[PDB]
């Protein structure tokens, strides 16, 4: 039941400020000093900054030193980042740790918060566009061009799930993301029967059904 | 300026199986060092903290001896459960530094990936732009080893991967490879190829297809 309860993130262009929040459950924040932690797509852990119990210091990783500010009220049984001057490499799902030692530092972290992503970049919130990939053959859909994460696919209104992947989206250089999204299917069956694909991206409130089909 | 380094990056064993990874610190740190278990879009876990003592839930199989630079994590018989990643962390100095972790992925046998390149559609085409798509599905293990090849020229900065997490059911990856031109350019060309060579492939497979 123990558990650090995390808010605030979302997506902000170069320059501009955001703040985080984690609120403490079940127990009192207001003895155990404050670690975050940050995780770049796909990269590993990053420290970032940490607040002794009363908040007298404030110890902060190299990479965000002068830029983000950790703080504590200790009434709202809540600790805060705030992270100003804000640069695309910090784009990463932040981590607000308990300390394992409060009323003292030990340096270790024994419960984690659910994790909140940050974006940071100039794109603007856009839709995909929704490509088909034609075709025991392979068939898919491409997603391109869509800002920002995350977006979801389903095949035939969520009834095709055997043999589907969904790979992971990349960041183009251009600043949006693309994706596809495959089914492995029996070859007698291409004219048969129907196979749709259902793009959601609910940041451009963009829902999008295409019907692959053969040459 | 204290640098971790852990070691292998990427470890593959199967369940059951006696599992050690490294990690050493490019100065002095005594003792104190966690590890970490992480899970695909989950938070970290603590583990192990000064080295070798266990936190409280853990299983006995999970050992860690270390001291001065040179660490080490041991699951002794490796359970289903046991597969993430590990993060170790020195706690000496600050500013506090993780390692970059290692994953330990599940082992089968070798798989063949099966091969499939799709054209651009006319639709993409329209917009003035042109994905070229090159499938490589469920095979083992994750190296390979895709080369696209445009009227027989081998091409290079154009097209980007991406692959997925280990199968639950089979263990098996499975990648896409695109290559991204401008419609002009794409039309400057007949022949378009990606060639895969694989661990469990003879020699390399090559998928062709001729624009028009």
């Amino acid at each position: 039941q123990v558990q650090l309860v995390q808010s605030g993130g979302g997506v902000v262009q170069p320059g501009r400020s955001l703040r985080l929040s984690c609120a403490a459950s079940e127990f009192t924040f207001r003895m155990y000093a404050t670690h975050w932690v940050r995780q770049a797509p796909g990269k590993g852990l990053e420290w970032v900054a940490l607040i002794s119990y009363d908040g007298s210091n404030k110890y902060y990783a190299d990479s965000v030193k002068g830029r983000f500010t950790i703080s504590r009220d200790n009434s709202m049984n809540t600790v805060y980042l705030q992270m100003n001057t804000l640069r695309p490499e910090d784009t990463a799902v932040y981590y607000c740790a308990r300390d394992l030692g409060g009323y003292f530092i030990r340096g270790i972290m024994d419960v984690w918060g659910q994790g909140t992503l940050v974006t940071v970049s100039s794109a603007s919130t856009k839709g995909p566009s929704v490509f088909p990939l034609a075709p025991t053959a392979a068939l898919g859909c491409l997603v391109k061009d869509y800002f920002p994460e995350p977006v979801t696919v389903s095949w035939n209104s969520g009834a095709l799930t055997s043999g589907v992947h969904t790979f992971p989206a990349v960041l183009q250089s251009s600043g949006l993301y693309s994706l596809s999204s495959v089914v492995t299917v029996p070859s007698s069956s291409l004219g048969t029967q129907t196979y749709i694909c259902n793009v959601n991206h609910k940041p451009s409130n963009t829902k999008v059904d295409k019907r692959v089909e053969p040459k | 300026e204290l640098q971790m380094t852990q070691s292998p990056s990427s470890v593959s064993a199967s369940v059951g199986d006696r599992v050690t990874i490294t990690c050493r610190a490019s100065q002095g740190i005594s003792s104190w060092l966690a590890w970490y278990q992480q899970k695909p879009g989950k938070a970290p876990k603590l583990l192990i903290y000064a080295a070798s003592s266990l936190q409280s839930g853990v299983p006995s199989r999970f050992s860690g001896s270390g001291s001065g630079t040179d660490f080490t994590l041991t699951i002794s018989s490796l359970q289903p459960e046991d597969f993430a990643t590990y993060y170790c962390q020195q706690a000496n100095s600050f500013p506090l530094t993780f390692g970059g972790g290692t994953k330990v992925e599940i082992k089968r046998t070798v798989a063949a990936p099966s091969v499939f390149i799709f054209p651009p559609s006319d639709e993409q085409l329209k917009s003035g732009t042109a994905s070229v798509v090159c499938l490589l599905n469920n095979f083992y293990p994750r190296e390979a080893k895709v080369q696209w090849k445009v009227d027989n020229a081998l091409q290079s900065g154009n097209s980007q991967e991406s692959v997925t997490e280990q199968d639950s059911k089979d263990s098996t990856y499975s990648l896409s490879s695109t290559l991204t031109l401008s419609k002009a350019d794409y039309e400057k060309h007949k022949v378009y190829a990606c060639e895969v060579t694989h661990q469990g492939l003879s020699s390399p497979v090559t998928k062709s297809f001729n624009r028009g």
